[PDB]
């Protein structure tokens, strides 16, 4: 954000990892700074608040610590995480004092604490190109992107055409689905549809690209499987236009 | 009950 | 009668040795019920009256947060103000804030107020009541424009006319055993001749609450007397207050002069004269 | 800026009884700035155990504190409050007087 | 318990007025808020309010009733992009305390539903296939499949499209033997070819 920035954005770590989140504010001074947390189901729980530099208050018994080494720099950290520590951590600031009280949040830091990294898998992506039925019935073409068999359950699907990202006419499922409802450590699938006009699709000069950003393991993160380390990566599938 | 609002810097 | 609750805040800079010292205190009528002091180990808003100790920790955690917040805004101000007044880093300066709300007998809202002062002088004050601000000088005018732009008056109004009054009622209700008490004054009178020829009568008033009281002198041919000496009302320490009026008169006649007392504790005005 | 010398009153809580317990109060008010040295005296000699109310102020922003100690009024003994403040050129002493 | 707000999900048809409520227990509270949170994003302030009465900004109206300890948000002429989770907040005790939030879904109004189930092939492989049920009306609601070995998704509405057209969609696929599309859960009259 212009006013406040937070990072990293997504974190997948093993139990026992040390944690570090950083928050930097800009556009004000001597701001009230807050670490909120949004756990199982929305609802922001306050974890720390700070009226000024070097002043930290913990609102609850906790496995985390915060610090404010500078006016507009705020940190949240853990020597070693517990499964309980998973959540969506939010940094926020409010005008010096007790004004209207409105808060300005950072983009947010999503943390997943896994018990066993063995279960982490990136997604496989496939783009399924439109059927000639809807094109000569609706006179509109729908490409369907499909990401599958990934775990944890967070990925960012986006469409690209001729190098530029496109929002135009897209619909990406709000949330993925378990492939094996039964299992607790099941892998997930998500779908997205980009819908263009018939004459836009049929032009073979247009380049379509489904791009899936997967957040996963860090490099240096301990790993022992035969397969390549399933780190944070982007997996994608392309397509081209067809006159016929 | 102290003021929870309307307290800004000069 | 009428009641009120006030909050007073004082911050004093100590350039070279620590952050500004901050002392906050709260009152209902003439009784203090809370305090906060940056130099205490506690770092919490503490209770200073029996009837307030009943409030749960959510209240204490809460008032503690707020007061820290006031404190922090004051630390910044001190800085800003050196700047507006082109003052050196060396000096010590004082910021003060006072706000509260009065109620009538009906326990309804009479008036609100919120004043601010720097180095002992009026800086800015919320009108009686309005959205309006009185600004002492070029510096205070800046603050005025800032606060108008941020609608600080509108926020304060919501508090003074809303929350402030309701929590005043809540406390008067809880601390009824103390705050609704009305202690009538005990009155004796002492005699001292000033090396003969003349003489003085001292009209004492002890053990009363609240502090507002009026004691006066008067004579045979006409009432009223401006040739009298009266000390400012003082606290006895036990929660009550003390005061007396003295008047100089001739050794002759003597009983000719009379002293009338007025206080809400007294149903009918007391009047005592001299007796051998 | 404004400085305000302090007003002083040195008095007993209850009407002084010779030999019985009581409190000696030294009420200082109307002063500004807040830093103020106050000592209660016994026979002109310092008294180590003295306490005081919280710093509060009045409509004119002037401060006031109540200094006190419990003392047993003896006969012919003199208690006084010693006060110093930037507004004073030297510490002002005020002798206590039963019924003053 | 301290700030109490009805969980979602509440449905409202596009164009209608959405109304959300929130109640707070602590009379200490001195200012009240509505934040909006889209899936994945952090919350974003729609409105705040600190005095009895109503406050309007665009299609949004806050209502505060300090007597009943009741805060409300109304959304005039609701749009699909208003679908989000709405967090009610109360500034009390020097911090902002939050309700668990209420989820809202604005169903789009499909002027003219042309429901049809087509199948698509993978660009890299003719073999791999998926079924796309689309252009159906919001009255229709897709349902999860049993003997789960044939994956089907919940509906998905096409954002800020253009052309004056907007449509619903749901995808189904499988890595099972016995290809083809044939689901007996909802809507008749749709035309699949071949």
């Amino acid at each position: 954000s212009q006013t406040i920035h937070q990072w990293p954005a997504t974190l997948v770590q093993p139990v026992g990892s040390p944690l570090s989140l950083e928050c930097t504010v800009e556009g004000t001074s001597n701001p009230n700074l807050y670490w909120y947390r949004q756990a199982a189901g929305r609802g922001l729980q306050l974890l720390f608040y700070s009226v000024g530099i070097g002043q930290i208050s913990s609102e609850v018994p906790q496995n985390l610590s915060a610090s404010r080494p500078q006016d507009r720099q705020f940190i949240l950290s853990s020597k070693k995480l517990l499964l309980s520590d998973s959540g969506f951590y939010l940094c926020a600031w409010s005008e010096t004092g007790l004004g209207t009280g409105e808060l300005f949040f950072g983009e947010g830091s999503r943390l997943t604490v896994l018990e066993d990294l063995k279960n982490v898998f990136p997604p496989e992506v496939a783009v399924f190109e439109p059927s000639e039925a809807e094109i000569s019935h609706t006179q509109k073409a729908t490409l369907v992107c499909l990401a599958t068999g990934f775990y944890p359950d967070h990925v960012e699907l986006s469409w690209w055409v001729n190098g530029k990202e496109v929002h135009s006419g897209v619909c990406t499922d709000p949330q993925p689905l378990k492939e094996q409802p039964a299992l607790n450590d099941s892998r997930y699938a998500l779908s997205s549809r980009l819908r263009v006009s018939a004459t836009f699709w049929q032009d073979p000069r247009n380049h379509f690209r489904c791009q899936v950003q997967f957040y996963g393991l860090s490099e240096n993160d301990e790993w022992t499987q035969d397969r390549a380390k399933p780190v944070t990566q982007i997996v994608s599938a392309e397509a081209w236009g067809r006159a016929d | 009950e102290a003021a929870g609002i309307g307290i800004l810097t000069v | 009668g009428s009641h009120s609750m006030r909050y007073f805040f004082t911050s004093v800079s100590r350039p070279g040795r620590g952050e500004p010292r901050f002392i906050a205190v709260g009152y209902v009528d003439d009784t203090q019920f809370v305090r906060f002091d940056s130099d205490a180990a506690s770092q919490r808003m503490e209770p200073r009256a029996p009837w307030i100790e009943q409030e749960g920790p959510e209240y204490w955690d809460g008032e503690t947060r707020k007061v820290k917040a006031h404190s922090q805004t004051h630390r910044v101000d001190l800085g800003t103000l050196r700047g507006y007044y082109n003052q050196s880093e060396a000096g010590s300066h004082t910021v003060q804030r006072m706000y509260g709300c009065d109620v009538g007998s009906d326990w309804r809202f009479l008036r609100g107020y919120h004043q601010y002062a720097y180095d002992g002088k009026d800086y800015i004050a919320l009108k009686e009541d309005l959205r309006s601000w009185t600004a002492a000088d070029m510096a205070a005018q800046t603050t005025k424009h800032k606060w108008e732009a941020a609608h600080v008056a509108e926020q304060l109004r919501a508090y003074l006319e809303g929350t402030c009054v309701e929590w005043l009622r809540r406390y008067l209700e809880n601390g009824k055993e103390t705050l609704q008490r009305t202690d009538a004054p005990k009155t004796h009178m002492t005699h001292h001749a000033v090396s003969d020829h003349e003489a003085t009568l001292r009209c004492w008033a002890l053990s009363f609450y609240p502090a507002e009281i009026t004691l006066t002198w008067q004579r045979d041919g006409e009432d009223q007397t401006q040739d009298t000496e009266l000390v400012e009302t003082r606290p006895a320490g036990d929660g009550t207050f003390q005061k007396w009026a003295a008047v100089v008169v001739p050794s002759g006649q003597e009983q000719r002069y009379t002293c009338h007392v007025q206080h809400e504790g007294l149903p009918k005005p007391l009047t005592l004269r001299w007796e051998p | 800026m404004i400085q305000r010398t302090p007003k002083i009153q040195v008095y007993s809580r209850h009407p002084a009884e010779n030999g019985k317990s009581n409190f000696l109060n030294c009420y200082v008010s109307g002063f500004h700035p807040s830093d103020i040295e106050v000592d209660l005296l016994k026979n002109g000699e310092r008294i180590e155990k003295v306490e005081h109310s919280d710093l509060s102020f009045s409509k004119d922003w002037s401060f006031y504190l109540l200094y006190y100690t419990e003392f047993t009024p003896t006969e012919k003994d003199e208690y006084a409050c010693r006060v110093n403040h930037v507004t004073l050129s030297q510490p002002k002493i005020v002798k206590w007087d039963r019924d003053m | 318990q301290e700030v109490e707000q009805n969980s979602g999900p509440l449905s409202v048809p596009e164009g209608a007025i959405a109304s959300l409520n929130c109640t707070y227990s602590d009379r200490g509270s001195q200012s009240f808020f509505w934040y909006r949170q889209y899936s994945g994003k952090s919350p974003e302030l729609i409105m705040f309010i600190y005095s009895n009465g109503d406050k309007e900004d665009g299609r949004f109206t806050a209502q505060l009733n300090k007597a009943s300890q009741y805060v409300s948000l109304l959304i005039r002429d609701s749009q699909p992009s208003d679908s989000a989770t709405y967090l009610c907040a109360v500034n009390v005790a020097g911090k902002s305390t939050f309700g668990d939030g209420t989820t809202l879904t604005v169903k789009p109004n499909i002027q003219n539903p042309d429901p049809a189930v087509y199948q698509l092939r993978d660009s890299k492989s003719s073999d791999k296939s998926v079924c796309l049920f689309t252009d159906f009306d919001s009255q229709t609601n897709v349902s999860q499949s049993k003997d789960s070995d044939v994956y089907i998704t919940d509906k998905c509405v096409l954002d800020m499209r253009s052309m004056d057209f907007k449509s619903n969609s749901a995808v189904a696929w499988s890595n099972k033997s016995d290809f083809a599309c044939a689901n007996a859960f909802n809507n008749s009259i749709i035309p699949e070819d071949t």
